[PDB]
């Protein structure tokens, strides 16, 4: 299990910019512009444009509030008039340079519209968002705009009994089948297009009730799925339906410890400036006995692609003679491959679209959407497993250290408004710091990263507002030792400026900078006076930031024992000399000790010169 | 149904089962004719709807009379009373598909021990 966050930053001790509109709640949708300087917020009954560099600067505002006759219609359907019967923005996507595509629950009448960016006024397109947007603010939902066409995963109805992964195309509308083999009680988590003869694919991530597994209760299972951008459906069968829909198990577990995380919470696509293949960073929690635990598994796209392209499918079979069981299909697979895209191979066999695929192949995919092979993580284990924390959303920044060693920086939000910064150091997790983003411990519902030159920020939304944080707080570190010991690839010590700087931001010289991810503060170069009355009591204040260090006191060059009657420890860090007399005068030193590898790192926290009067 | 025009009573021939759902053949199997007045049919379906809509399929006093069939991710509800009159044929917000726990019971009018009934026509 991952250790405790090395340093805890109170909302008070760091520079965090906040945004909220009075009487406006549920800041669940976040979208930043092309230029990255304008962040758009989708809340309950409102859409805003804020300066992404200072979220507190409100630029534009637009509302989409529900009428009383629509609220009462919703309430008459036994829903909560002042809770669920309101317009929760669920779809906030780029449409053009001059517009956004917006959908809201709208007292259970999913409605879509175009937000005119030049005016920040809605165009009144008033489209029926049934299938595109959920009815209930409680229902799961995911959407990705690909080539001005919305690819959405949510419920097709009011009750949330009909799930749907569909494309609102207008030219070629396509949707999933309303069948258990296709989708079995899913809870949508994330979707994105993975761009390139070879066609683009639109991946979907969700948790659904498993068909392959049987246990005491119904077992959930994380799913990775994909569809082909060029899909047009089948001609005779799969009319207006996906022909390219294949899914597989997403497995996040440490078995030598019986830890299985079968509930997917978030998915982030690490788009490597260097690496040609994207890495999905997926966030999971266990369905069973969650108390709570969180795990972060990283999946190489190539792995998943290997399953969808060459993996054996699963067959459903009748078993004695009213039951259905699912097993590996070892029978003959049709050609062209069921679920495959219109690639170079297909085009050679005179196949231009799904509309001209053989009925043999189309029937196969319709009856075999599920793959036998699981999609496994890189190094076949989670990147991080944490206890006593319920992680909510994830973002990852691939950063180059001073050394040139590349670290994948994990920003993980909690259900209590906190953000953890973690890196997988040499075969062990290091949680650099934790920051309390929300003073009200509101769970971070959404998280969004901008790693772009200048505007390097993380944006977190909750029901109470939005928070803007940098990727590091290098300046909070006082000494070179403190700067190095942090083991943050973002932070380096600058001897000329006598400040711990943010490497890859500051205008300090690279060649003349200090950073050691080993934590060996050895690479570094290197008195509060008091006058108290006789008989009186002294409180010598001492504090440090490491949650992984312990402090001890020293008087007259010896390790002082804070025991009654002469001594006491107030708050485990502040020394208390009780009965002051001639001999108590002199130097009192507060020291810290923290283990890095095998070695211990002692640091002098406080220096005190106590003088007792006569 | 009774015809001379179209009655209000459903006459249904039933046969006892053999060990796909074949009726036990020859003298080992028997048949019966049961009458289920369609108002009795509607009374029960209406009370199955009413329970499932307003009182969680429980129906006072006691209880567990309606549920959602075919494993559909729906449940019975505690909807306003007005739902019954407002939505007789249901809506996007009402539980579906509903089914009764309580069966519609009929005692035979005909009980033939060695015969396997295949067709019914009734007149008056
Ligand atoms: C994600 O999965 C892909 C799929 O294989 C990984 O890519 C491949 O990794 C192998 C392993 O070495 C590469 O093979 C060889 O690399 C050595 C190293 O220099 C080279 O000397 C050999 O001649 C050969 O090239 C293979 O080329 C490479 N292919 C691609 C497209 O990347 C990828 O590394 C995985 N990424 C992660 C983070 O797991
Ligand atoms: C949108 O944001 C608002 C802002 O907090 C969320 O409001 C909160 O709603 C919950 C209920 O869902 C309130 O909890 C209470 O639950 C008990 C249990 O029965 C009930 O008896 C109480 O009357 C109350 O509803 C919570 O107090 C309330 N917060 C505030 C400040 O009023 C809202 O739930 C969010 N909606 C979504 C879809 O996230
Ligand atoms: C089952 O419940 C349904 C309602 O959900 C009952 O239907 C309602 O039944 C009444 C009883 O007759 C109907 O009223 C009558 O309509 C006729 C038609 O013109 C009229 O001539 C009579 O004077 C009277 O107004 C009512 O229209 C009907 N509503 C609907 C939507 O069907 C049904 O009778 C119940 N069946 C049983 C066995 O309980
Ligand atoms: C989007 O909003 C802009 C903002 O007004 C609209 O611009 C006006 O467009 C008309 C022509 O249609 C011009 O005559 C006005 O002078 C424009 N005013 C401004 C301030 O630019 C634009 O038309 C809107 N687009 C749509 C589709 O409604
Ligand atoms: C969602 O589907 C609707 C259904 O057609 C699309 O509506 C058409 O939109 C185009 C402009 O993009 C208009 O020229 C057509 O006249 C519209 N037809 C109808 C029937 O609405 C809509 O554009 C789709 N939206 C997205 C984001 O894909
Ligand atoms: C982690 O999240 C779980 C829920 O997923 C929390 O468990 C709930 O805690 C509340 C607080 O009293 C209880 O009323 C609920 O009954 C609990 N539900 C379950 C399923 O246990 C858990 O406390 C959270 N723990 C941490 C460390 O975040
Ligand atoms: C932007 O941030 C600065 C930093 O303190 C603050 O002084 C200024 O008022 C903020 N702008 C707005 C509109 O809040």
């Amino acid at each position: 299990f991952a250790p405790i966050p090395r340093i805890t930053w109170e909302h008070r001790e760091v520079h965090l910019v906040q945004f909220h509109e009075p009487d406006i709640y549920n800041y669940s949708a976040l979208l930043l512009s092309e230029d990255k300087d304008t962040l758009y917020i989708g809340a309950r009954e409102a859409v805003f444009a804020v300066n992404a560099l200072n979220i507190s600067e409100k630029q534009h505002e637009v509302y989409w509030k529900v009428s009383e006759d629509k609220k009462a219609k919703c309430a008459e359907k036994g829903k909560s008039k002042q809770t669920e019967c309101l317009n929760y923005i669920r779809v906030l996507q780029p449409l053009s340079a001059t517009s956004l595509y917006v959908c809201g629950t709208n007292a259970f009448q999913p409605a879509c519209d175009h937000l005119n960016l030049t005016s920040f006024k809605f165009l009144g397109k008033n489209e029926d968002g049934k299938g595109r947007c959920p009815f209930d603010p409680a229902h799961s939902y995911t959407s990705v705009m690909v080539d001005g066409e919305l690819y959405s995963g949510t419920s097709y109805n009011f009750l949330g009994s009909e799930p749907i992964i569909s494309r609102n195309s207008s030219h070629s509308p396509l949707r999933t089948e309303y069948a258990i083999p296709w989708l079995n009680e899913p809870s949508f988590v994330f979707a994105d297009v993975i761009r390139k003869g070879e066609d683009d694919r639109v991946y979907f991530f969700f948790t659904e009730v498993s068909v392959e597994y049987e246990f005491v209760f119904r077992v959930l299972i994380p799913r990775i799925a994909r569809v082909c951008k060029g899909d047009q459906g089948g001609l005779r069968t799969l009319q207006k339906k996906w022909t390219s829909f294949l899914k597989a198990r997403l497995i996040c577990s440490r078995p030598d410890s019986g830890l299985v995380f079968n509930v997917l919470r978030d998915v982030f696509v690490l788009r490597s400036p260097g690496l040609k293949v994207p890495v999905f960073y997926a966030l999971f929690t266990p369905q069973l006995n969650n108390v709570g635990l969180s795990a972060v598994c990283a999946y190489n796209l190539s792995t998943a692609e290997e399953v969808f392209s060459h993996g054996k499918y699963m067959q459903s079979t009748t078993v004695e003679q009213s039951h259905t069981k699912w097993v590996r299909y070892n029978g003959p697979v049709p050609k062209p491959r069921p679920g495959a895209c219109i690639d170079s191979e297909a085009r050679a066999a005179n196949y231009t679209s799904s509309l001209n695929l053989p009925d043999k192949t189309l029937q196969f995919v319709k009856d075999h959407p599920l793959m036998d092979d699981s999609v496994t993580p890189i190094d076949n284990r989670p990147r991080l497993i944490k206890k006593d924390v319920n992680y909510t959303q994830i973002v990852v920044d691939r950063t180059q250290a001073l050394d040139g060693t590349v670290y994948d920086v994990m920003f993980v939000s909690t259900d209590r408004g906190a953000l953890h910064k973690a890196i997988s150091l040499e075969h062990a997790v290091h949680i650099i710091e934790e920051t309390q983003l929300f003073q009200d411990f509101e769970p971070v519902q959404t998280l969004l990263l901008s790693s772009k030159k200048g505007n390097r920020f993380v944006y977190a939304g909750s029901n109470s507002g939005v928070v803007q944080a940098p990727l590091a707080f290098c300046g909070k570190h006082g000494t070179c030792e403190d700067c190095v010991l942090a083991r943050d690839p973002y932070c380096a010590w600058s001897p000329p400026t006598a400040t711990c700087v943010a490497l890859h931001q500051t205008e300090s010289p690279s060649r003349g900078l200090i950073q050691e991810m080993s934590g060996d503060a050895s690479v570094c170069p290197d008195y509060r006076q008091h006058f108290f009355k006789h008989g009186g009591t002294a409180e010598l204040k001492c504090s440090q930031k490491s949650n992984l260090a312990r402090v001890f006191w020293k008087f007259q060059n010896g390790v002082l024992k804070a025991e009654s009657p002469k001594y006491g420890l107030m708050g485990r860090k502040n020394l208390l000399i009780f009965n002051l007399s001639e001999g108590d005068s002199g130097v009192y030193q507060c020291l810290s000790e923290e283990r890095v590898k095998n070695k211990t790192v002692f640091q002098v926290v406080a220096k005190h010169v106590l003088e007792v009067k006569v | 149904v009774a015809t001379s025009a179209h009655g209000e009573v459903l006459f249904a021939a039933f046969s006892s089962a053999a060990p796909p759902p074949s009726a036990a053949a020859g003298a080992s199997g028997a048949s019966a004719l049961c009458a289920f007045p369609l108002d009795e049919v509607d009374r029960l379906a209406n009370r199955t709807r009413d329970a499932c809509y307003t009182r969680e399929g429980r129906a006072e006093d006691g209880t567990e009379v309606a549920y959602i069939e075919y494993d559909v991710n729906s449940d019975c509800a505690q909807l306003p009373v007005d739902t019954l009159d407002a939505y007789p044929c249901g809506s996007d917000h009402t539980p579906s598909p509903m089914a009764s726990r309580v069966p519609l019971e009929a005692t035979p009018i005909l009980e033939w021990p060695g015969i396997q009934l295949t067709a019914v026509a009734v007149t008056m």
